[PDB]
């Protein structure tokens, strides 16, 4: 049993017809105080896996190593270890499902909350949730903290179902993952406006976008707002 | 629960209810409260559901076990003590039983124990157990006889939980009847408490408390 | 301080006719007040004519199916590819549970399949592994609701026969599959209306000699 | 730990260490047990190249297991204690699990068992002790006598000799021992233990010692005087 | 001196074949398997005439479906009958069922190989294991030190065993009967036998699906012994 | 490996002996000789330091006779050093029972003790047996005054005279001799010496080549006292009883 | 519930010309019932001393461990333990068991065979030395005894008159508590005389 | 000869004996084939009995749905082993969600008798395997040898008399290689190269054992009446 | 359980044990003997936690019985009560203590004297004219104070004893369902079974 110090908030994603987007911000907050403002929470694993972890940012640490060390690991007398055999995104996930489950099992907890998103070698799109209880589940939209409460009601909208995904171009999921990141930045207290986006398409490969800000934001109709209720200046 | 046993003239009657509950909430009218261990051992269950069904299973094996290897039938002083010490290793641990392990042999005749989580070891002549004990324990006292028939002793058994099925809340469903002799148990039948009630009642004259 | 349980909600329903036998369950995954997935599929095929659905904590419900599945398979293994039969398999369930007896898994287990005789079977468990075959039983959030529908519907209780005033009792007449899933389906319905925690998706298992049928219905998603 | 394999199979299908184990038996004082109608005897022998002895305190070949079975041996005596411990605790730990003392049977089969395990354990050797096992059960008046030895093996005797010379006071019994009628009194099973330790022994001074054990935990040594009544009446009978 | 798991020269564990040896020191024990169920018999070779027979336990019931014949150094087999009792009533309790008598064999079998320098040598006792299954029917093993197991319509072991199986070569069939079996077994191990055979100095024993195992009483055993001697003499 | 280096020093002979133990007699054959007697009003034990020395210092020194607690004593025969390991065992088992039960341990229950840790290094562990002979003096209230000796084997027996060590054959017999129940202590003491004068190797018995001890009741009342001789002690009983 | 005044009891020592003194009450009880009035808490190894109060079962253990070790000493060394010494075993037992305590109040009194000098010693339930040249208290009353102690005491006592002076302090200082009285014992200790007394109180 | 008594003994020509006499455990064992198309992968084994009372012996041995091995030997040793190939296929299962590569499962088997070859105490295994499989790499057949080499191959066969099918293999290699989604063909090369080793005896119903695994084919395994067809 | 009384005279010892057993808010059982014969001249009563009381009084009982045949003796009853103080201890700093208090009464056949022994679940022994354990002692002591004297005849100390059940079932708020009397002396242990 420990509580979590340094920690990171949402993880957001979505698939569409081809594959599969997700992002998170770059903020490693020390309670109130934003303390690192930059931080990586999205790692990649080889050209098919993207990993969003949220919470514990030494648990974090913690958990990029151990991904690393799978990649190594793999590689040994694997002839196949770049085609055939090469690591797939549910094997990834599986693997941390595990150890996260047994973690807990010990009382002794990693404090995340993760995102696994890829793409299969059939193409077929990847996205599935696992946090500190062991707790799993997979969802056309997924998403981690505050993520849960405000981005998945709007990525909702785009797709409801497993029949909207073929109907869902890249285009309109990634205008609508850039929007819930924003809508966050508006209302989550311990976000930050710098973040980073990843997609996986089964065609076009993985696209990893770094350093990319919030924008466009309305903040022109605060001028009007005077007091709290009966003052006029 | 309500769950009772006696030694007579026809060696012993064993009687319980059927019912399971989760607070308030009635999780089952139909639950097997005896046990049987082999064909001349019964075991009662009062407590906790799983503890309860788990180590009487796991003592008919450990039973089966002394049979093979003595060529003998276990007698009903060591199969309780098996239970007895077996929960007393797990004492503070949070199991929570209260059940009689019923048999008749040769050496020992019609023969009761209760054997408790807190890992009381107790031979005697009558026994009741559960939250509706002290229902059962009324009707019994007063009525109980050594020279009872089998007929008689097997009724008064099955109206002394009907007792405790009315009164207690968390007592009830039906009443699985069972009579041990030397030769082993028999079933005698499982009876509707929400049939049986109504039969008693008209027959027995008693229960004018509640109108019909 | 750690809290090492949750709760996923959901609900199911399992139903043993006289030669095939259910099991249902909703497909909302949810914590607190919010939904994770509208199909998270919590019913399974286990193999050898026998299906499973360990309803609550769904880490600790994935891990017990998972360990079964995996028991399953050591039985072919060790025992000549011989067909676990179902009441095998609800004992051997029970020494899982208990395994973890102070430390529980925290779910309501039902199976579903048929016994040695081809007739339909329903065995049911608690968190730390008693049971007990049944002929009807839900588990679950709802399963307040929806017990006593099924007392009232599959077992003709508080019911008699018109002309005689509660002196003859309705007769137990035997349930076809087409009329069970009419029953399992109202069910979920009801509970959807009524039951936060309940809604999305129905996910029905059918059972019979013939095999591992699936049948799929909408539920509200509010 | 020491976890060297000492007792194992030759080229013969022979363990020669269980069998080496049989010589130090051999070794041994000569101990018979003969069981009558309602009682068992056990009688020893006591080698006098031994005088100048404390009889009070030293230790008697026949061992109480508890109340109602008793233990006597051949063999290496420093061995034989190792095997009373371990069946005087088995004793009472019978008594406090199964609220029963142990048959006779089941004292025996775990004394054997012990013997046993010896055989196929590492970095231990055999016990060189042969055992007679003698008593009553609980609430029966059958009488009881078993055999062990070093393998391992046990079997019921209805009279039987283990030690030096064993050879001799079996073929005596052997022709001795009637099935049909064995020793209806004490005094005949006594007299007949005697008899067939006088043919081995030398002289039947303080080198018989007998052990008479009837049903219902009635266990009782005889005394010099009381053996020696014995060893002049069975000579006086044999000068015809 | 050399290892207790070392390999001969041809591929054989020394252990394992030295213990093969002591087998055939032991004494007889047969078994035959028939449609109508699985008889096993055995010799109990009384060392002296003062030994009560009736002691000599070489017929062991391990379930009431499984049963059990040894042959060698009998001290040994306790532990193996111990193991067998506790995997049988074991998994009746993990499976609420009987156990295969294939799956209990195995399970046997599984000690045999677990010596080194764990206990210190092999097994020296073989070990027919009979018994029925609602899948295989009527059943019959034989374990060997090895932890090898062949099944059997029909087998001899001990010391009179090469010609016991010789003589179950030509006298099994697939349609004998339970009665045929019992004196078929009477009249090898009479053959086999250094003193004669009687009810005292032999033991039968039997299988069958709606009586479980049994161990004949000596009366009964005598009764067939009669039953042989006069139909050997019909011819 | 190293199975090669293995003695197997817990085997059986063809003829069923144990050879370690027997060579471990062997050895105590040669140490020096050490006699116990008991009397109906005390024990004695007397016992011969091997060839010694002038620069020996005597009073201070200890070899032979040895003090497990107030009521019980012991002669050694054999290593002196493998007998102080087993001593201060048999120390401790003694304030164990003192401790558990509230009373002084039974003689038989402390040499059964020890004679049980000789018979597992006989038995089992691959170990060399302890290369000692023991003569236990001891008095308790069940059995008073008793003998006993223990070897390497394991076995115990009780005596009225015993000897262990060097010429045990020859001084067997001048005890069997000699000895009779009502003997009293003061004869005991001369009998003890008077035989280790005899079938001692060296030329003379001298008061700088024994050690000697008397267990006696000779203590005001109702208990029991150990001497253990100092040297002019030693002296003055050999004047006393003739011998120089 | 706290265990070293569960039972009761005290002890008093004290130095005097050529002569030491230590005494104890007699109470034993279970709270607030007397159970026993015949307890004493004075026991000896050799010339040596020991006084010990606190929770009774440790008194009797460590009473018990003390004559094990003590009996040891003495076939090993060929000679009693002196004062010094055996406070120093006393220190070490304690310490041993730092983190799961004996709750006990030890004291040590008797005069080294040697040099002939009077001593005495303290100690807390976990090993730490007091020697005191005066006095040393330990109990229930310890309040009480240093209070009497502090008053009444002077050095260089006759053996007689220092008996006067440690009785009054124990019987007074025992009267103003609830959980000692019930019978008192002294011991005067000089080089090769020990005598024991035992006091008339009240047996309230 | 004086450097045999143990595993951990080199001799003077560098050789190890006690792996050499386990080696010698497999070529008296009974006969058993292994060979592979692109599409599937076959076993046949031919089994051995005691006598005619008794049963024949059973070869080979399923380690997942995917993969399993036929064996030549000592059988106990086969059974620990394919017990430690079962719970390393269902760890690559359970952990990874993942069908354990045959080429992997030979790796394993390799360290693991390897450990038996180096220590004091122990003993080498004393049987070969035969193992096929198909994963996401296609068909494959491993010969696995107690030494603790494991090798990869189109064909094979070891056991008493194995060189006669070897050769057979060698020849027709280019021929059973094209047998694709042909699996009674590919069985008929099988029995046809395991005659090959024959002699005196021939193949009869309760004599042959047969198992495949292929495209759309798990690992089964065909005895009795089920492999009349292929007499 | 509830009350154990226990009184050492001239020539004997007399222990007195109620026969109730009460879980909760039932009296299961009206016939319940607390105590367990040691050796022939040697009884001990007990009462404490349920199921701890008959556990640690039985596994006394077989390592007595055990020392009696091993050494063919009897252990004297100040080394029985030694050896159950120390047993009790020892358990005082377990994991799981025993919660037992006990009386052991024994004659001494080597001094001829009865002997009465009090020892509490700490391991606080203590040898008494006459003892108590719980609340027993509240109303007892009184009586005994001033009645007892130690020269009293067997029968002198049943009279006393029937005074204290008196007393305890005036005054004692619990149903203890009357006693179990046992008296031990140089002929053995005997129930008086009328009381
Ligand atoms: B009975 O009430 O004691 C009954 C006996 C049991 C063997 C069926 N126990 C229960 O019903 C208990 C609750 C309880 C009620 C009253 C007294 C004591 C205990 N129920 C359970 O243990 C349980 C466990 N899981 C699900 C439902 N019920």
């Amino acid at each position: 049993t420990q509580q979590p110090i340094v920690t990171g908030t949402s993880v957001i994603s979505m698939k569409y017809d081809n594959g599969v987007i997700i992002a998170a911000d770059n903020l490693g907050s020390y309670g109130s105080l934003l303390r690192f403002n930059g931080v990586e929470r999205l790692i990649p694993v080889g050209d098919n896996t993207v990993v969003g972890i949220s919470g514990d940012i030494s648990d974090m640490q913690h958990i990029e190593r151990l991904l690393k060390d799978l990649v190594t690991e793999n590689a040994y007398d694997n002839p196949l270890a770049d085609a055939e055999e090469a690591l797939e995104p549910s094997y990834i996930f599986e693997y941390l499902a595990t150890v996260m489950y047994q973690r807990r099992s010990k009382m002794n907890p990693l404090w995340n909350a993760i995102i696994v998103a890829g793409v299969q070698s059939n193409g077929d799109q990847f996205l599935r949730y696992v946090n500190l209880l062991g707790v799993t589940y997979s969802s056309p939209t997924l998403a981690t903290g505050f993520g849960a409460h405000m981005a998945n009601p709007l990525l909702r909208k785009v797709v409801d179902r497993e029949s909207d995904i073929p109907k869902t171009t890249v285009q309109v999921a990634e205008e609508a993952i850039v929007n819930a990141m924003r809508v966050l930045y508006y209302r989550d207290a311990r976000s930050s406006r710098n973040f980073s986006l990843a997609i996986i398409d089964k065609n076009t490969g993985l696209t990893f976008k770094k350093n990319l800000q919030v924008e466009n934001m309305k903040w022109d109709f605060a001028k009007d707002i005077k007091g709290y209720g009966t003052q006029k200046i | 629960t309500t769950t009772l046993a006696f030694r007579f003239q026809g060696g012993i009657i064993v009687a319980v209810d059927s019912r399971a509950t989760a607070g308030n909430w009635v999780a089952s009218q139909t639950v097997k409260k005896v046990i049987e261990i082999n064909p001349f051992l019964l075991g009662t269950m009062a407590g906790g559901v799983a503890d309860c069904q788990f180590w009487e299973t796991w003592l008919g094996s450990q039973c089966r076990l002394h049979e093979l290897r003595e060529k003998e039938r276990i007698s009903v002083a060591a199969a309780s003590k098996i239970l007895s010490n077996l929960v007393y290793q797990y004492k503070g641990a949070g199991l929570s039983m209260g059940t009689m392990i019923c048999g008749y042999t040769r050496k020992e005749g019609p023969t009761i124990y209760y054997v408790d989580s807190d890992g009381t070891r107790l031979k005697g002549d009558i026994f009741c157990v559960g939250s509706g004990q002290t229902f059962a324990y009324g009707v019994l006292d007063s009525n109980y006889k050594w020279d009872l028939s089998v007929e008689d002793a097997l009724y008064l058994g099955k109206r002394s939980i009907l007792a405790a099925a009315h009164r207690d809340a968390y007592s009830g469903g039906s009443v699985n009847l069972y009579h041990v002799t030397e030769d082993g148990w028999i079933y005698h039948g499982n009876h509707d408490v929400g049939e049986l009630f109504w039969k008693v009642k008209e027959e027995e004259g008693s229960f004018n408390n509640v109108i019909g | 301080q750690f809290n090492p349980y949750g709760d996923n909600g959901g609900t199911i329903l399992g139903i043993a006719g006289e030669d095939f036998a259910v099991l249902a369950g909703d497909t909302r995954n949810i914590t607190d007040y919010s939904i994770n997935s509208r199909y998270e599929p919590k019913v399974f095929d286990c193999g050898d004519n026998i299906v499973m659905s360990a309803n609550g904590f769904a880490a600790d419900g994935d891990a017990l199916v998972k360990r079964f599945k995996n028991s399953v398979k050591w039985y072919h293994f060790d025992h000549n590819d011989k067909k676990l039969s179902i009441n095998s398999a609800a004992r051997n369930i029970q020494h899982l549970l208990y395994g973890k007896r102070f430390f529980p898994y925290y779910v309501h287990t039902i199976i579903a399949g048929l016994d040695e005789d081809g007739k339909g079977a329903v065995y049911s468990f608690d968190p730390v592994g008693s049971y007990e075959r049944e002929q009807c039983r839900a588990g679950g959030a709802a399963a307040s609701l929806i017990m006593p529908f099924l007392d009232n519907q599959v077992n003709f209780k508080n019911q008699y026969e018109p002309g005689t005033n509660g002196k003859v009792k309705k007769p137990l007449k035997y349930l076809s599959v087409e009329e069970v899933i009419k029953l399992v389906r109202d069910s979920f319905t009801s509970a959807t209306e009524r039951h936060i925690q309940v809604g999305d998706g129905l996910e029905i298992l059918i059972v019979t000699k013939d095999g591992v049928r699936k049948e799929f219905y909408e539920l509200k998603r509010d | 730990g020491y976890d060297r394999a000492l007792s194992i199979f030759s080229p013969d299908g022979h363990i020669f260490q269980v069998e080496y184990a049989l010589e130090a038996v051999k070794r041994g004082t000569c101990a018979v047990g003969v069981k009558g109608k309602n009682c068992v005897v056990l009688g020893c022998e006591r080698r006098s190249t031994l005088k100048l002895q404390d009889t009070r305190i030293t230790p008697s070949k026949v061992s109480k297991i508890d109340s109602h079975v008793v233990l006597s041996f051949s063999g290496l005596n420093a061995d034989s204690r190792i095997l009373i411990e371990k069946a005087r605790v088995e004793a009472q730990s019978h008594r406090l699990t199964l609220e029963d003392p142990v048959t006779v049977e089941y004292l025996t089969r775990y004394v054997a068992g012990v013997q046993q395990r010896y055989t196929q354990s590492g970095g231990v050797r055999p016990f060189g002790v042969s055992t007679l096992i003698a008593g009553f059960d609980p609430r029966d008046d059958e009488p009881k006598l078993y055999q062990t030895e070093p393998s391992g093996i046990y079997s019921s005797w209805s009279a039987q000799t283990i030690g030096r010379n064993s050879k001799t006071v079996r073929e005596f019994l052997e022709k001795n021992y009637d099935r049909k009628e064995p020793p209806a009194t004490v005094e005949e099973c006594v007299k007949l233990t005697v008899r067939s330790l006088l043919e081995v022994v030398q002289t039947g001074a303080k080198n018989i010692e007998i052990t008479v054990v009837k049903p219902d935990s009635d266990i009782v040594a005889l005394s010099s005087e009381e053996i020696n009544q014995y060893v002049t009446q069975i000579e006086q009978e044999k000068q015809e | 001196d050399r290892g207790v798991s070392t390999f001969s020269p041809e591929g054989r564990l020394f252990q394992v074949e030295y213990s093969l040896e002591a087998i055939k020191l032991g004494s007889t024990a047969i078994g035959i398997a028939t449609k109508e169920g699985v008889v096993l018999g055995v010799e109990k070779r009384a060392t002296s005439p003062l030994l009560e027979s009736d002691s000599i336990e070489k017929i062991v019931e391990i379930d009431r479906h499984i049963g059990c014949a040894m042959s060698g150094l009998t001290a040994d087999a306790r532990s193996m009958i111990e193991h067998a009792r506790t995997a049988a009533v074991t998994h009746n309790l993990y499976y609420d069922e009987d156990i295969n008598v294939e799956s209990l064999t195995q399970s046997v079998c599984d000690l045999a190989l677990r010596f080194g320098e764990l206990m210190s040598r092999p097994f020296g006792v073989a070990l027919l294991i009979a018994g029925h299954d609602a899948d295989d029917g009527y059943q019959l093993f034989h374990a060997e030190p090895s932890g090898t197991f062949y099944r059997y319509n029909a087998k001899a072991i001990g010391s009179g065993s090469e010609g016991a199986q010789a003589e179950l070569l030509n006298e099994w069939h697939s349609s004998l009967t339970l009665k045929e079996a019992e004196l078929l077994v009477l009249k090898i191990l009479k053959q086999v036998m250094e003193e004669k055979l009687d009810e005292n100095n032999a033991q039968l024993s039997c299988i069958t699906k709606q009586d479980g195992f049994k161990i004949y009483d000596n009366e009964k055993t005598a009764e067939l012994i009669k039953e042989l001697k006069e139909k050997e003499a019909a011819e | 490996g190293s199975r090669r280096y293995d003695s197997r020093t817990t085997i059986f002979s063809p003829e069923g002996r144990l050879y370690q133990v027997e060579y471990a007699l062997e050895s105590i054959s040669h140490a020096g000789t050490a006699i116990g007697i008991m009397a109906s009003d005390g024990i004695v034990l007397a016992a011969e330091r091997k060839v010694t020395s002038t620069l020996l210092e005597q009073d201070t020194s200890t070899e032979k006779l040895y003090k497990l607690n107030d009521k019980i004593a012991v002669a050694v025969a054999g290593l002196t050093a493998d007998a102080e390991i087993l001593i201060n065992t048999a120390r401790i088992h003694a304030q164990n029972y003192l401790k558990t039960y509230n009373e002084d341990i039974p003689v038989e229950i402390l040499v059964r003790r020890l004679s049980d840790i000789k018979q597992g290094y006989t038995q089992h562990g691959g170990l060399r047996p302890f290369g000692v002979s023991f003569i236990y003096a001891g008095y308790d209230d069940r059995y008073g005054y008793q003998l006993y000796t223990s070897n390497p084997s394991g076995n115990y027996t009780g005596w009225k005279a015993i000897s262990v060590g060097a010429n045990t054959s020859a001084a067997q017999t001048l005890l069997q001799m000699d000895y009779k129940d009502d003997m009293k202590v003061d004869d005991a003491i001369e009998l003890a010496l008077k035989t280790l004068s005899k079938t001692t190797d060296s030329s003379a018995l001298t008061y700088d080549r024994l050690e000697f001890a008397t267990i006696r009741k000779g203590a005001n009342d109702g208990e029991v006292y150990q001497k253990i001789f100092k040297p002019q002690e030693i002296k003055d009983i050999l004047v006393k009883t003739g011998i120089t | 519930s706290d265990p070293s005044s569960i039972n009761g009891g005290i002890v008093v020592a004290m130095t005097g010309k050529d002569c030491v003194a230590i005494a104890c009450d007699l109470r034993l009880g279970s709270q607030s019932l007397g159970v026993s009035n015949k307890f004493e808490k004075i026991f000896h190894y050799g010339h040596v001393f020991l006084g010990i109060t606190g929770l009774a079962t440790d008194v009797t253990t460590l009473n018990e461990m003390f004559r094990y070790k003590t009996n040891l000493y003495k076939l090993k060394e060929e000679r009693a333990i002196e004062p010094e010494t055996f406070t120093q075993l006393v220190s070490s037992s304690l310490y041993e068991r730092r983190f799961g305590p004996y709750f006990v109040g030890p004291v040590v009194a008797g005069i080294n065979s040697k040099s002939g000098k009077p001593f005495i010693a303290g100690f807390d339930l976990i090993g730490c030395i007091d020697e005191a040249k005066d006095f040393i208290v330990s109990g229930t009353a310890s309040d009480q005894l240093f209070g009497m102690c502090e008053s009444l005491y002077e050095p260089n006592l006759e053996p007689e008159d220092l008996f006067e002076t440690i009785s009054q302090a124990l019987l007074n200082a025992a009267d103003r508590d609830a959980l000692s009285g019930w019978g008192a014992v002294v011991y005067i200790i000089k080089k090769d005389e020990v005598v024991k007394r035992y006091l008339k109180m009240r047996q309230d | 000869n004086n450097y045999d008594g143990d595993t951990v003994t080199f001799s003077p020509t560098g050789r190890l004996f006690q792996v050499e006499y386990a080696l010698e455990a497999i070529k008296q064992g009974s006969v058993t084939v292994g060979l592979r198309s692109n599409t599937h992968a076959v076993l046949v084994a031919l089994k051995r009995n005691a006598d005619e009372l008794s049963s024949y012996q059973k070869k080979i041995i399923k380690c997942d749905e995917h993969m399993g091995l036929s064996l030549a030997g000592l059988a106990p040793d086969a059974r620990v082993l394919s017990n430690y190939l079962r719970q390393q296929c269902n760890y690559s299962s359970l952990v990874f969600n993942r069908k354990l590569a045959v080429e992997r499962a030979g790796h394993l088997l390799c360290d693991k008798a390897q450990k038996n070859t180096q220590s004091y105490g122990g003993r080498p295994y004393g049987v070969g395997l035969l193992i096929i499989g198909y994963d996401k790499s296609g068909a494959h057949l491993l010969e696995f040898q107690p030494s603790g080499n494991v090798t990869e191959l189109y064909g094979t066969a070891i056991g008493a008399r194995s060189q006669g099918a070897k050769t057979y293999l060698e020849r027709t290699l280019d021929t059973f290689i094209k047998i694709d989604g042909n699996p009674d063909e590919l069985i008929k090369a099988g029995v046809e190269a395991i005659s090959q080793s024959l002699r005196d005896e021939s193949l009869t119903v309760d004599n042959l054992s047969i198992a495949i695994v292929g495209k759309d084919t798990p690992f089964t395994i065909y005895d009795g009446e089920a492999v009349a067809k292929y007499i | 359980m509830d009350i154990i009384l226990g009184i050492r005279v001239q020539d004997s010892v007399i222990l007195a044990s109620s026969k109730a057993v009460t879980r909760g808010i039932s009296v299961l059982k009206d016939s319940d003997d607390k105590t367990r014969q040691l050796s022939p001249h040697t009884l001990m009563s007990f009462a404490g936690e349920a199921g701890d009381t008959v556990q640690f009084a039985e596994y006394i009982q077989a390592n007595i019985q055990l020392y009696s045949i091993r050494e063919d003796y009897e252990l004297s009853p100040q080394a029985v009560s030694s050896f159950v103080r120390q047993e009790l201890a020892k358990s005082i700093r377990s994991r799981r203590p025993y919660q037992v208090n006990v009386l052991i009464g024994g004659y001494d056949k080597k001094k001829n004297k009865p002997e009465l022994y009090q020892i509490d679940y700490l391991g606080t022994k203590v040898e008494l004219p006459y003892g108590a354990h719980g609340y027993s002692g509240f109303y007892t002591f009184s009586l005994l104070d001033h009645h007892y004297r130690p020269d009293m005849t067997t029968e002198e100390g049943l009279d006393l004893l029937k005074l204290c059940v008196q007393e305890l079932e005036k005054r004692m708020p619990m149903d203890f369902k009357g006693v179990i009397v046992k008296i031990v002396d140089k002929d053995g242990i005997r129930q008086v079974d009328d009381f």
